[PDB]
RNA sequence: CGAUGUCGGCUCGUCGCAUCCUGGGGCUGAAGAAGGUCCCAAGGGUUGGGCUGUUCGCCCAUUAAAGCGGCACGCGAGCUGGGUUCAGAACGUCGUGAGACAGUUCGGUCUCUAUCCGCCACGGGCGCAGGAGGCUUGAGGGGGGCUCUUCCUAGUACGAGAGGACCGGAAGGGACGCACCUCUGGUUUCCCAGCUGUCCCUCCAGGGGCAUAAGCUGGGUAGCCAUGUGCGGAAGGGAUAACCGCUGAAAGCAUCUAAGCGGGAAGCCCGCCCCAAGAUGAGGCCUCCCACGGCAGCCGGUAAGGACCCGGGAAGACCACCCGGUGGAUGGGCCGGGGGUGUAAGCGCCGCGAGGCGUUGAGCCGACCGGUCCCAAUCGUCCGAGGUCU
RNA sequence: GAAUGCCGGCAUGAGUAACGAUAAAGAGGGUGAGAAUCCCUCUCGCCGUAAGCCCAAGGGUUCCUACGCAAUGGUCGUCAG
RNA sequence: CGUGAGGGAAAGGUGAAAAGAACCCCGGGAGGGGAGUGAAAUAGAGCCUGAAACCGUGGGCUUACAAGCAGUCACGGCCCC
């Protein structure tokens, strides 16, 4: 090969532009049916260890 | 493609994988509960449920296939007389994964937790 | 024209007059009339099948609205045959016959990414006397600075694959209709337990 | 499945004992041969004083191949080398007699003589 | 639906059952219907079995013999019509389930390699002591 | 000239037509068959080798044919580096010499990261005046487009003979394309077995690690595949090219033409296959929800619906797509079947022993076809109409 | 306002290449504000004419212990040259 | 930096006075928020003034059928005085 290179400094934007699709999306939260503490689904509660309406953890 | 194909990789050659689902059912056998990363944690319910199996059976050439795997002959004793008959009237699902809901600090790996059923 | 939605089953083969018939089963029957498209309200004429009797606690309201206005089971798959209007509310196997061909029409088995040497034959580079890191590469795309560009359509790697396809004037070796069984004489695209479309063929 | 630089033993007593195909004489650009087509060869190997000699280019039809052949019943055949009789433009052998068993699939091709001339005919 | 039980029903129509099990090693005769023109006959082919390539109705197994100086092995549908009867001419002991390795075996060595299994010998003689 | 890399090859094409072949023609010093010559025609096709760096060319064996050119003598941020023009060395030759030639000869560093346009694929956004779930029309694109042999007609027409048709009909091929895995043939990184050396568990027996990222070897399911299998090129309709006519003046005859009509190509339009309503010209049909509160606008709660999350998938880089989520067989286990391997261990018996025999087609056993709630898809959250004006 | 000017600052390429041998990891326990990365235990793998041990150059406190983590360490760090 | 001869930098400023922010609060710390000092604290020590490139938060106008050396001339719409 033959060393490619940018012929142009992107515009600011063009470099903006590209990022259009980089924003986060917030994290996806259920409250625990036990304990009320926002929470993944399908996870073991951090807060109180309980899954499936029993206690599986200590925490 | 992968069309129908079963088994992770799991990034390791073939004989580090397999050094893997026999050292994580080691653990597994010997604490009832072990945490890893859900990928491993999926893989190994079948490894260790197969040699729970045997040990179910029960006989002489069930206990030399069993060591094959886990080498460690208090543990497979552990196995055939204080795990295995928990399991009498259960068929399959010996082992259960669990998600756990915090990320690991250093690489973000997704959790869970594996282990033998009541 | 005729057609039915189908299954691909599976591949075997059959013996006829001491030959081995290479053939593809498919399961086609039975398909209800869910609706018929007329010149006057649509305007061309086809008919709409269902297949594959579906659980109705997965059937939404709209769906379920559309299938009542027929009286008609919740089904899976709606299809339209074009240029069909069969007589009874039911099409069957028993549309075709022993001897018939038939245009077969499924989605091809999917290679995702594909490159050069799958997706068109390319001939890939040498293997060995230099050839440095070419091994599958495609070469040259184009010319210099006239035109100095790319033409459309230039074959190059992607997606391949997991597409419509149609095989046409396929023998059908066989019809069973206690089991709304097509056998089809040869290669049928898509996977074993894939939807197809099996028409009669448009070669004269 | 012969193609040119395949080497072929001959299964005549024309005099030839290895002949390499140069052509497969089947159209504009046949890849292979099979049982039943014919090719052209150079002699590569004869007995001394035979009806042909090392350096003659020959014709000749192949009888048998190592790579298997399909047949409509399903079945296939296959045999341990690959074997061609020497032929003269009207595709009758020009040798009086013909060596090991030949494939069938000779007969529809219009090898009438060579058939019969073999001890067996699978 | 069950995709496997409709292919087996497919294929019920064309599975056979008079012909006797052999396994690779066994030395076999199969009558095979012929075309030739304008009649058909029979043909025999015999020789060792070297391999069953099974697959249910689609099973396959192939028979190596020598004629005339030449190797010749025929590939042979299990369930094809074109077989009238199989033979078995004496029973083989193999240790493995292909036997490939004899295409480069002399007669002599084949011989040492596939001794007569004399368990299964006796197997056919005790049968074939019918009523 | 603060650099536009230069022969040939490979790869990948695309275009011109002054056409090599195939299709259509007129003239022939065209009996037939085969040619010659010119006209129309660029749809497709245009082989494999020996020599040489070669382009070219000659030659071998075929072929319907083995066309010629353009694209920076197409294509080195695609590859090669044999040719050729750096430094070494030598021959011929020239030069007193240092050196020189394009003359020859052997050798001689070809740079991981693509910003923009372009190209192949895939999404995200918004739009298509209510919000939705389906099913579709096809404007417009793309794909494809080749050809030979044998037989019948008929050894007929034609010809002294040799030879040998038109038209019409049938079968079989070659190369190419799309799909497929039943068969044939591959692979099959741990599915099974055998083997060596060493270390280890536990001494025997039985096993484990390592010898490759399989230690080696003999096999090998699903999948992915070609060498394997099915299928395609059309048919047909329409309009034409060269060319051939009908009727027919100007021009009492003649003339295919000036009015008018017909025939006529592998080519053109359609027909086949695939994409396609961002076709902003944003299309159509079926069905679903409803005119909700508070100040062509905002705010909030909802509906039909959807998304999130989770189990997954011959779908896939992520994304997307598709299935399923306890009213459940989605994956995992377990069970049956298929399939591979090819007779486990233990025990008994024979042998001094290596081993052999029996129990036993045993034991082991991925993916394939199913069954079964044993394990896991718990529990939930968020979004989403109130339909502008004439 | 330009000198491929000079010095400095700050952009673009871009959340891109890369994170330096394909000898390889897993779990449990502990510590801590924080742990894939520190300590301990068990299992696994790699070297073993070395990837082990001794000596001479060269280097010059890097040695041992306690306390600590801003920077240095291609990540992390409670650990450490 | 260089074996060496030799080459050879960058780096100034709180305030009149340290009065250099006790104490409380979040934090492991860093950092900040109060309190307090000062005429002044965007003079708080990473300290006079504090330009520009460059980065970001908020607001007005504007933009998803469009062809561009990016401006200019015109008219209209919206927002502001
Ligand atoms: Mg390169
Ligand atoms: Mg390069
Ligand atoms: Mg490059
Ligand atoms: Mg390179
Ligand atoms: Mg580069
Ligand atoms: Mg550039
Ligand atoms: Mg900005
Ligand atoms: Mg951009
Ligand atoms: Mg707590
Ligand atoms: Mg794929
Ligand atoms: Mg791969
Ligand atoms: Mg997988
Ligand atoms: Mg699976
Ligand atoms: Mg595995
Ligand atoms: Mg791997
Ligand atoms: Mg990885
Ligand atoms: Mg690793
Ligand atoms: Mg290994
Ligand atoms: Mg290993
Ligand atoms: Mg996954
Ligand atoms: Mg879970
Ligand atoms: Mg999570
Ligand atoms: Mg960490
Ligand atoms: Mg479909
Ligand atoms: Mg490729
Ligand atoms: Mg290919
Ligand atoms: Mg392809
Ligand atoms: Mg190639
Ligand atoms: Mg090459
Ligand atoms: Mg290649
Ligand atoms: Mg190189
Ligand atoms: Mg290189
Ligand atoms: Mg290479
Ligand atoms: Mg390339
Ligand atoms: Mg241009
Ligand atoms: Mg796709
Ligand atoms: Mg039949
Ligand atoms: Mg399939
Ligand atoms: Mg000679
Ligand atoms: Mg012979
Ligand atoms: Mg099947
Ligand atoms: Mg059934
Ligand atoms: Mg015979
Ligand atoms: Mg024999
Ligand atoms: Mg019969
Ligand atoms: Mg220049
Ligand atoms: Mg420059
Ligand atoms: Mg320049
Ligand atoms: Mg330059
Ligand atoms: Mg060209
Ligand atoms: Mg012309
Ligand atoms: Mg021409
Ligand atoms: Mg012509
Ligand atoms: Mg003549
Ligand atoms: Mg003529
Ligand atoms: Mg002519
Ligand atoms: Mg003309
Ligand atoms: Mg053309
Ligand atoms: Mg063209
Ligand atoms: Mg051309
Ligand atoms: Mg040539
Ligand atoms: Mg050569
Ligand atoms: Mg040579
Ligand atoms: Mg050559
Ligand atoms: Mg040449
Ligand atoms: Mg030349
Ligand atoms: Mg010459
Ligand atoms: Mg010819
Ligand atoms: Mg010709
Ligand atoms: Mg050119
Ligand atoms: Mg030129
Ligand atoms: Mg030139
Ligand atoms: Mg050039
Ligand atoms: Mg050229
Ligand atoms: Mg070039
Ligand atoms: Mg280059
Ligand atoms: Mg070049
Ligand atoms: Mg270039
Ligand atoms: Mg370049
Ligand atoms: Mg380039
Ligand atoms: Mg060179
Ligand atoms: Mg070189
Ligand atoms: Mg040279
Ligand atoms: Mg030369
Ligand atoms: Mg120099
Ligand atoms: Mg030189
Ligand atoms: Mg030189
Ligand atoms: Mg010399
Ligand atoms: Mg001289
Ligand atoms: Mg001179
Ligand atoms: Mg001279
Ligand atoms: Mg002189
Ligand atoms: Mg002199
Ligand atoms: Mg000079
Ligand atoms: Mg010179
Ligand atoms: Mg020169
Ligand atoms: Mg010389
Ligand atoms: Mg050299
Ligand atoms: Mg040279
Ligand atoms: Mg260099
Ligand atoms: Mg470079
Ligand atoms: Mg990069
Ligand atoms: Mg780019
Ligand atoms: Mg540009
Ligand atoms: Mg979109
Ligand atoms: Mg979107
Ligand atoms: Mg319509
Ligand atoms: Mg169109
Ligand atoms: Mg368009
Ligand atoms: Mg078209
Ligand atoms: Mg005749
Ligand atoms: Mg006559
Ligand atoms: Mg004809
Ligand atoms: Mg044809
Ligand atoms: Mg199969
Ligand atoms: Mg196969
Ligand atoms: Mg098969
Ligand atoms: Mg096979
Ligand atoms: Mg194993
Ligand atoms: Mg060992
Ligand atoms: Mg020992
Ligand atoms: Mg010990
Ligand atoms: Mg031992
Ligand atoms: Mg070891
Ligand atoms: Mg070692
Ligand atoms: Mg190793
Ligand atoms: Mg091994
Ligand atoms: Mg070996
Ligand atoms: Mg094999
Ligand atoms: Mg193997
Ligand atoms: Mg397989
Ligand atoms: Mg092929
Ligand atoms: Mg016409
Ligand atoms: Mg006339
Ligand atoms: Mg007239
Ligand atoms: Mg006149
Ligand atoms: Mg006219
Ligand atoms: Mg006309
Ligand atoms: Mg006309
Ligand atoms: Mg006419
Ligand atoms: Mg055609
Ligand atoms: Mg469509
Ligand atoms: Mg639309
Ligand atoms: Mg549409
Ligand atoms: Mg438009
Ligand atoms: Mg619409
Ligand atoms: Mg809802
Ligand atoms: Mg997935
Ligand atoms: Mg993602
Ligand atoms: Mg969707
Ligand atoms: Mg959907
Ligand atoms: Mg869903
Ligand atoms: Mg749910
Ligand atoms: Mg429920
Ligand atoms: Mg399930
Ligand atoms: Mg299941
Ligand atoms: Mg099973
Ligand atoms: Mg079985
Ligand atoms: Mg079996
Ligand atoms: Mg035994
Ligand atoms: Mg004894
Ligand atoms: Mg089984
Ligand atoms: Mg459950
Ligand atoms: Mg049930
Ligand atoms: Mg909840
Ligand atoms: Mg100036
Ligand atoms: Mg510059
Ligand atoms: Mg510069
Ligand atoms: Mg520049
Ligand atoms: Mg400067
Ligand atoms: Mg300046
Ligand atoms: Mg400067
Ligand atoms: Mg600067
Ligand atoms: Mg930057
Ligand atoms: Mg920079
Ligand atoms: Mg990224
Ligand atoms: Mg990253
Ligand atoms: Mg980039
Ligand atoms: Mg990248
Ligand atoms: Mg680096
Ligand atoms: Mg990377
Ligand atoms: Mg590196
Ligand atoms: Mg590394
Ligand atoms: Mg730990
Ligand atoms: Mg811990
Ligand atoms: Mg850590
Ligand atoms: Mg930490
Ligand atoms: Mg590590
Ligand atoms: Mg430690
Ligand atoms: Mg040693
Ligand atoms: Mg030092
Ligand atoms: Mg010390
Ligand atoms: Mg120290
Ligand atoms: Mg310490
Ligand atoms: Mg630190
Ligand atoms: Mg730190
Ligand atoms: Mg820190
Ligand atoms: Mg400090
Ligand atoms: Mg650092
Ligand atoms: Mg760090
Ligand atoms: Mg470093
Ligand atoms: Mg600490
Ligand atoms: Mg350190
Ligand atoms: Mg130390
Ligand atoms: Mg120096
Ligand atoms: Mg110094
Ligand atoms: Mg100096
Ligand atoms: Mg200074
Ligand atoms: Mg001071
Ligand atoms: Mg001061
Ligand atoms: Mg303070
Ligand atoms: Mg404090
Ligand atoms: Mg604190
Ligand atoms: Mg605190
Ligand atoms: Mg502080
Ligand atoms: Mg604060
Ligand atoms: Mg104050
Ligand atoms: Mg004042
Ligand atoms: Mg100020
Ligand atoms: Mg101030
Ligand atoms: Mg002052
Ligand atoms: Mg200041
Ligand atoms: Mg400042
Ligand atoms: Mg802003
Ligand atoms: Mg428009
Ligand atoms: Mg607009
Ligand atoms: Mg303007
Ligand atoms: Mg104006
Ligand atoms: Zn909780």
């Amino acid at each position: 090969a033959k060393h490619p290179v940018p012929k142009k400094k992107t515009s600011k934007a063009r470099r903006d532009a590209r990022r259009s699709h980089h924003a986060l999306t917030p994290p996806t939260l259920v409250p625990c049916p036990e304990c009320k503490a926002m929470k993944p689904p399908h996870t073991v509660c951090p807060e109180c260890g309980y899954y499936a309406g029993r206690k599986v953890l200590e925490v | 493609m992968r069309h129908l194909k079963s088994g992770r990789k799991l990034n390791r050659h073939s004989s580090h994988r397999l050094a893997l689902y026999r050292n994580q059912a080691k653990s597994l056998l010997t604490h009832g509960r072990i945490t890893t990363t859900v990928p491993k944690a999926k893989e190994l319910r079948g490894f260790v449920d197969h040699l729970i199996h045997l040990a179910k059976r029960g006989d002489l050439h069930a206990r030399r296939l069993v060591l094959r795997d886990l080498q460690d002959v208090k543990l497979v004793r552990k196995l055939f007389d204080e795990i295995a008959p928990r399991y009498r009237d259960r068929q399959g699902g010996y082992t259960r994964v669990l998600k756990l809901a915090e990320r690991r600090r250093g690489d973000g790996a997704p959790l869970a937790l594996v282990e033998l059923v009541e | 024209m005729k057609g039915i939605l189908g299954v691909k089953v599976g591949m075997t083969r059959i013996f006829r007059d001491d030959r081995a018939v290479p053939v593809t089963v498919i399961l086609a029957g039975p398909c209800p009339v869910v609706q018929r498209r007329t010149p006057e309200k649509d305007g061309y004429t086809a008919v709409q099948l269902g297949f594959l009797p579906q659980n109705p606690k997965r059937v939404n309201r709209p769906l379920k609205g559309h299938f009542a206005k027929a009286g008609v089971e919740p089904v899976r798959i709606l299809r339209e045959i074009r240029d069909f209007n069969p007589e009874g509310d039911t099409v069957t196997v028993e549309i075709f016959k022993p001897g018939e061909r038939v245009d077969v029409t499924g989605t091809s088995k999917g290679r995702g990414f594909a490159g050069v040497m799958k997706r068109w034959n390319f001939a890939g580079g040498p293997d060995s006397h230099g050839a440095h890191k070419i091994h599958r590469h495609p070469g040259s795309i184009g010319n210099r600075k006239t035109p100095g560009r790319v033409y459309k359509g230039k074959k190059m790697a992607g997606h391949y694959g997991a597409e419509r396809v149609t095989v046409m004037n396929l023998e059908v070796v066989d019809v069973i209709p206690e089991e709304n069984l097509l056998l089809v004489k040869g290669a049928v695209p898509g996977p074993n337990g894939g939807l197809v479309i099996v028409r009669e063929t448009k070669k004269a | 499945m012969i193609q040119p630089q395949t080497y072929l033993e001959v299964a005549d007593n024309t005099g030839a004992r290895k002949i390499m195909c140069i052509r497969v004489l089947k159209g504009s650009n046949a890849k292979y041969a099979t049982v039943g087509d014919v090719i052209v060869a150079s002699v590569k190997e004869a007995i001394p004083r035979g009806a042909v000699k090392e350096g003659d280019v020959v014709k000749a039809v192949v009888v048998r191949t190592k790579k298997e052949i399909k047949r409509p019943d399903g079945s296939a055949i296959r045999f341990d080398d690959n074997a061609a009789v020497i032929i003269n433009n009207q595709l009758e052998p020009r040798g009086t007699r013909v060596f090991g068993p030949v494939a069938r699939e000779l007969r529809e091709k219009g090898f009438m003589k060579i058939v019969s001339l073999a001890p067996e005919v699978l | 639906m069950n995709r496997g039980a409709l292919i087996k029903l497919v294929e019920s129509r064309y599975v056979r059952t008079d012909l006797p099990e052999f396994r690779p090693g066994d030395t076999v005769r199969v009558s095979y219907k012929v075309k030739e023109g304008n009649r058909t006959r029979i043909q025999d082919f015999e020789g060792i079995v070297i391999r069953i390539r099974r697959n249910g109705f689609n099973t396959t197994f192939t028979v190596r013999k020598v004629s005339y100086g030449v190797g010749v092995e025929r590939i042979f549908p299990l369930h094809s019509p074109l077989i009238q009867k199989i033979d078995i001419v004496q029973r083989g002991r193999a240790r493995r389930a292909k036997l490939y390795f004899i295409r480069n075996l002399s007669d002599r060595e084949i011989r040492r390699k596939l001794r007569a299994d004399r368990k299964r010998i006796d197997q056919d003689r005790a049968a074939e002591r019918a009523a």
